[PDB]
């Protein structure tokens, strides 16, 4: 939705051939696609919502206990039995207590005792898996037209629905042609192995095999009037006291403990129909049909005026707000970036065709300036408005920043990050394959390791590598330890 | 959280059964076993780390057991 | 009730020191200034110095520095003032005013004295 | 209990901040530090065990750190 | 707790990650370390809830 | 016979009166007048503007 | 021109009211009703009684 | 019992051959002195109450610049001179400014100008010396009779005033005789080397040289009109604006910087007299003519009943408040202790002679029980009130606490800390002399070292003593280093 | 006077609490720490200076710590 | 306080003379000299420390200068 200053905009430039670029869309941040002689676009995945949810298992968190019973036997006579043990509603445990002539038993010793009490859960947690083919990926696509109001405006764009039923969708941009989206909704987040529990008005996305390993009593989740709770012994606690009688009490509301146990699990919106944020999509952008607006217009013959001071985005990109004081309203904005002490055209536009649409309307021109001091000219002739700017940093700075950004992208996305901005490529595909193999091998080893334990194992691996005489083993241990330290320091985003 | 610091190992020991003695006696062992059986891949990594640090078999076993216990519990 | 009462009208010839006094009572003397304002007969009001009776520091007007001295004498709650060498020109009525310690209260004066008029003639 | 098995280390990592990422990142470290500072006596026992099992200094340090981490966490 | 009391060693009840009070039977208490209950989610680093 | 309450932790919590102040990137830390109020609980975060 | 003031700083101050309340050993901390106010600054200290 | 539960009291027991014990009386905490046959009595120093202070000099914290007058002479000529330079009410500075034809001078070049500003300084600090001739001391002495509402009562006592003129006094206790105080205020504190500086309503004790070395204008204190200041440029800054002209600006109020510069100085009182607190002196207690309260009193024959829960003070001394239920009013209480069904009588009795004065007023006794469980008996027959106390602790722990207390005393007090419980011993005197020599040599070395620099120097010195082969100095360096670690961890009381 | 010379080094001391002891105890170290955080390059410069002058680890460490204590304080 | 952290060394130098340049240029040196003059014994102590920590003459003089500079400013 035309995000500028989001800090995660991830510029993507270039086209492989047949005019398409492969990009990966994530909830946090955009992608900015600026090809030659095509309108630039600031695309992102806005929200993913599951239309219909199937409840698979429902644990419970609170519990009320009623109808406490108790049967006892003399020591030698064996195990005590209540008729209500076979009732699935009741939960109970056998204990051994001492009996005697004061307890009514004729023979001294330790006698068996079982005390069965009713059980029902006041509140429940309601895990409900998502069918992977009832999703709805909503990609919002702005046009980056240089309008007056859209600088960071999050309500302006074109909406395209991406579902596994109809993945390829041509989003008709207004006056810019029809962009072609060939997407892959089936390879995002693997919702098959996720359960998406709901708690109470606060849902979360949880990995499938963990919700099956919660020490809470479950149900079938069959929307039945009277449920049959399994493993009810987890809530109710049976205290044998001084080994003379057994008393049963409920352990209490597990809401806080469950909230604690959900740390590291991405949250999710559940207002109205569920809407899954914090997801990624792999839409491939086919820009065959994207035309420009003003390719048929003329050049402006009059001057420009700055209406808001220029500012630098976190990614080094300047933004310019000019107003055209001239009579030929449909026009083009001449834009040359004069370098310091030389007229070298080193800075390039990020708005494909800076166009003034009306005399009254303002226009936002986005442009990447050179890393040095660089003037910028917005007009024609000697009365041309000249913006002076000093972008700070070095090209080595951008290289380091891009390397760190790509390392993070590979950390969250994994093998899929190799396909971000990947215009075709054959070496890139081989890198993706080898990364797939190594990432699967690493994920098998380091699954379920903590924030700090990953760093500890990485330090241990590095120390082992430094002190390994075998050159191959030493190099392997050092290399894997460094990346383990990185993953430990970036995990739990 | 609160549950991460149970009132166990303190100096107050009496005859009467403590609160959830039977249930709380084996919860740590049970969670370690569940994590280990749900992440079998880490077993070979723990073996690898123990084998390249334990000169003797006793040190290998001690380091392997400690790594097996610590990682699920730090989770 | 808090009020400031002067020493009383005094007359002296030129070249004779005069010691105009100002009585203070009813409030904590040490917590407020005595701004010792001056007013010539039928002339504009002219402030000329204040003292902090909690410490005794004196902030004379640049015109009157050295020509006048002011003493706090906090024992009797009486902010005295003296003129070193009284001249014929310096005939006026000397009010003593109460001001607050802080900056916003430097220039606000409440509970002025009636003013000891000092006439100077040969 | 439920809190003893946090949903950390799983394969679901995204851009958005996880539930209690900032709070849950350091809870284990904090509880280990609190237990260690509240039971200073066990430090010398851990040192003793590490010293009579670690032939080299690296093994000593590894065993000492593992013993320091495991015992509060098994509590 | 609430109608269920326990005997706890002194130095552990001082080490519970829950917000305390003075225990002065005051009408309006002053909770200390309230950050333990409330959780601050920065979401996508664009707003805090 | 008689018990003296020494400290009272709390277990549940209700939250109301959510406020928020923001500053531009270079302008520094944001301040709400209600930070000094012991009743309120809050944390500073960095967001993109 | 058009400077935008921010982060006013106090180089001086004043105290006005000062209230104290102390309690006995093993009776907990000694809170005040003014502790929750956003204009009162105060510190806890132990006193032998 | 004016001093029971004061948190810093420390017992003195045992007298010399002439039934005298000397003691140092610090402001914080008292001294409860007991003997074999003399009544235990609380002695606490209260105030020093100096009078007739002479003011040495007056530092002044905020000034006022008036009558800014200047004079500039043409370049290639003598430096500018103003008549106000000779005046002692003015502050002036010489500088060089650029003068051309536009400034009026004929030939170009740097010209000299001066700006004499009339310094008038608003709020000032008065530094006052106290002479030993008029230094005072008030000592309250309380034989803690068994008396109702006397425990920790600061309002009850027999004051004794000890000034350098007639230092030796004799305090007439109302019933137990007359204690003698043959003391020396000369060695109590270095009031010759101290300055009392009074700012607004507050004041402090500061070292004389530190006060004289303060960067603040000063004038000799003679209570004269229009004083002449010295070193005025400490509150006046002259700024040369591009070497064209200069202006005079007074700095401002040095009150906050002066309060920060006073960290480490002990605060004092000013309202209602000087009344210096935080002092200390050394008394020699002559208990020759003290007598107990009727050693020949007939022993009580009726039982006693408690009236307040027995509470243990910080130092482990029990407090028993009993009411006598008999009719023979003047009688001496029978007190005895046991331990494990054995009359060990290891429990001492601080209150020397527990006599019931009136039989209507309840009487309270302070006793020191043994470290084990002990039963305290306050009667003769089977009507005897029996108090059992369990005193948690160890004798080794008691010894460590006493050693720490003695070290803390040897840190607050220097060579004179060896006379706290001295009975004029031979070993104690030799220890005092050797500590005098070593402490003089030490504090000569570390005079002025701060709180953290002392710790750093100590750890460096102990590291040096650990790596020096010459053990003769290795031991010395390690000992000095440990002493300095302790002093750094104790300083800034 | 100026805060540069506080009355902390004089030998005179007593039982009573000194003026602003609580703040002045750690004021200097807080200033040093905040200066070090503000300007981290001088850490590298001091590392280089200590490494090129200190033959022994004791010499290098003492020079580094003194140099990192002087610059924030002598400013 | 605030006076202990002066605005010295911040990269905002210009041609115009700064506020209190003349005084603040030498306040620190004056403080060091007056402290080293009012407390002569620390000169002896610093000489001892430099002699017993400084192998070479340059290391000795560097240590001595740093010791005589840090302590007056750490007061
Ligand atoms: C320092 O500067 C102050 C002014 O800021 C000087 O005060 C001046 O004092 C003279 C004293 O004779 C005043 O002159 C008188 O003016 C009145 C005006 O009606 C006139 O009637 C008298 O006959 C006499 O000429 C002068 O006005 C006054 N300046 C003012 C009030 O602005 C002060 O003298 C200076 N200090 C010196 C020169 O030592
Ligand atoms: C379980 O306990 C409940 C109440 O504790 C029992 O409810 C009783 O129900 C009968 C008729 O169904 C009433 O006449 C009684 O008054 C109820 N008891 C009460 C209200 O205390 C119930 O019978 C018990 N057993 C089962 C199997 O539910
Ligand atoms: C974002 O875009 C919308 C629509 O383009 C802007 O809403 C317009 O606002 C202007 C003036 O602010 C009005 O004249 C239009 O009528 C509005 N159009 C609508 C509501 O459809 C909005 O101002 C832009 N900026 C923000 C921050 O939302
Ligand atoms: C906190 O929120 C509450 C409600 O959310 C506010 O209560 C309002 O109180 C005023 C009068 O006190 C009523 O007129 C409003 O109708 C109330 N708002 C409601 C009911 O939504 C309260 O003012 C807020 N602030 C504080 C400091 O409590
Ligand atoms: C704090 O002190 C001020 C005065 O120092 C108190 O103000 C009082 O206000 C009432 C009316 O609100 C007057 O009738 C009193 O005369 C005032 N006191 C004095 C000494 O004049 C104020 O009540 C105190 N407490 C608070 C919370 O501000």
């Amino acid at each position: 939705m035309r995000c500028v200053g989001v800090g995660n905009r991830d510029f993507v430039e270039g086209l492989s051939g047949a005019t398409w670029v492969d990009v990966v869309l994530e909830h946090g941040g955009c992608v900015t696609t600026m090809a030659k002689n095509k309108p630039t676009l600031d695309i992102e995945l806005q929200k993913t919502e599951a239309t219909q949810l199937a409840t698979l298992r429902k644990l419970c968190i609170e519990g009320k206990i009623t109808n406490v019973t108790t049967d006892s036997r003399c020591p030698t006579q064996g195990e005590a039995i209540l008729p209500e043990e076979q009732d699935q509603n009741y939960v109970c445990k056998h204990t051994y207590v001492d009996r005697g002539w004061g307890n009514g038993c004729g023979l001294f010793g330790k006698g068996s005792l079982v005390t069965c009490a009713k059980f029902q859960c006041l509140e429940l947690i309601e895990g409900k898996v998502v069918q992977h083919e009832n999703l709805k990926y909503t990609v919002i696509i702005t046009v980056h037209t240089g309008d007056q109001h859209q600088v960071g405006n999050e309500t302006q764009g074109v909406t395209a629905e991406i579902t596994p039923q109809a993945s390829t969708v041509e989003a008709i941009l207004p006056e810019y042609g029809t962009l072609g989206l060939e997407c892959s909704p089936r390879t995002g987040l693997d919702f098959n192995e996720m359960i998406l529990l709901t708690m109470k008005n606060k849902a979360w996305m949880v990995h499938r095999q963990w919700f099956f390993d919660l020490p809470l009593p479950w149900t079938s989740g069959a929307t039945t009037e009277t449920p049959t709770w399994n493993k009810k012994e987890l809530l109710v606690t049976f205290k044998n006291a001084h080994a003379k009688k057994q008393e049963v009490v409920v352990l209490g509301s597990q809401e806080g403990a469950m909230h604690t146990a959900l740390t590291g699990a991405t949250e999710i919106q559940t207002s109205g129909g569920t809407s899954i944020f914090a997801g990624h999509l792999k839409c491939r952008l086919k820009m065959d049909k994207l035309e420009l607006k003003g390719m048929s217009y003329a050049m402006c013959s009059n001057a420009f005026v700055l209406k808001k001071e220029v500012s630098e985005t976190q990614h080094g990109t300047i933004l310019i707000k000019v107003e055209y004081k001239g009579e030929d309203a449909p026009c083009k904005i001449p834009f040359s970036t004069e370098d310091g002490q030389g007229k070298a055209h080193n800075g390039r536009l990020i708005t494909a065709n800076p166009v003034v649409t009306k005399k009254e309307e303002l226009v936002n021109i986005e442009a990447e300036p050179p890393f040095g001091e660089s003037n910028i000219i917005i007009g024609i002739g000697d009365k041309a408005l000249r913006i002076n700017w000093y972008k700070k940093g070095s090209s080595i700075g951008k290289m380091f920043e891009a390397t760190a950004r790509g390392a993070r992208r590979m950390a969250i996305l994994g093998d899929t990050a190799w396909d971000f901005g990947s215009v075709g490529g054959v070496l890139n595909s081989l890198g993706k394959m080898v990364h797939q193999i190594f990432g699967s091998a690493y994920t098998a080893l380091f699954s379920g390791v903590s924030w700090i334990m990953k760093i500890g194992i990485g330090v241990l691996l590095t120390w082992i590598g430094l002190n390994s005489k075998n050159t191959s083993m030493s190099f392997s241990c050092i290399v894997i330890g460094i990346i383990t330290l990185y993953l430990g320091a970036v995990v739990q985003a | 959280s609160v549950a991460l610091a149970p009132h166990v190992g303190m100096g107050l020991d009496t005859r009467a059964q403590t609160w959830m003695s039977a249930e709380g006696a084996w919860r740590q062992i049970e969670k370690v076993e569940t994590w280990a059986f749900r992440h079998p891949g880490f077993t070979i990594l723990a073996l690898f780390l123990a084998h390249y640090i334990g000169t003797s078999l006793t040190q290998k076993v001690v380091i392997f057991i400690l790594l097996m216990l610590v990682t699920p519990s730090m989770t | 009730q808090v009020q400031l009462v002067q020493s009383g009208a005094e007359v002296k010839k030129p070249g004779a020191p005069v010691k105009v006094s100002c009585e203070a009572s009813g409030y904590t003397f040490t917590d407020y200034f005595i701004h010792w304002v001056r007013q010539a007969p039928g002339q504009g009001l002219e402030w000329m110095g204040w003292i902090n009776p909690i410490s005794g520091g004196t902030n004379y007007h640049p015109r009157f520095h050295g020509g006048v001295t002011m003493t706090r004498d906090t024992s009797m709650k009486v902010a005295y003032m003296e003129l070193k060498r009284l001249t014929s020109d310096d005939t006026a009525v000397y009010f003593c005013a109460r001001g607050r310690d802080f900056r916003g209260g430097y220039s606000q004066l409440d509970y002025w004295g009636q003013g000891t008029l000092v006439t100077v003639s040969s």
